[PDB]
């Protein structure tokens, strides 16, 4: 048990960075934060039934 | 820059709709800015004779 905590805290924090350096990525890729922001909003617009 | 879209979306974080008022600013500001010299022009020395 010990052995699989060691071991998952680095997997997992392992995943966590490429998720953040690819969202940054996104950012600066897509231009300003919020127009990305604001496609983030049309997206969880189409998320919900609105 | 370039684009390639004939509809684009999203490019540079900006919206379909977003894309369509920036391109109604430039032509105001075009139309604008021809509208203003135009003006100085009618009031220009030359435009007297």
């Amino acid at each position: 048990w010990a052995q699989g905590r060691e071991h998952v805290v680095g997997v997992l924090q392992a995943e966590l960075e490429q998720c953040q350096a690819a969202m940054k990525a996104l950012e600066n890729s897509v231009g300003g934060r919020k127009k990305l922001k604001e496609v983030m909003s049309f997206v969880d617009k189409a998320r919900k039934g609105e | 820059i370039i684009v390639e879209g004939d509809h684009p979306s999203g490019a540079g974080g900006f919206s379909a709709a977003l894309l369509a008022r920036g391109r109604e600013a430039v032509f105001l500001r075009d139309r604008a800015d021809i509208l203003s010299l135009r003006i100085q022009a009618a009031k220009s020395r030359q435009c007297k004779t």
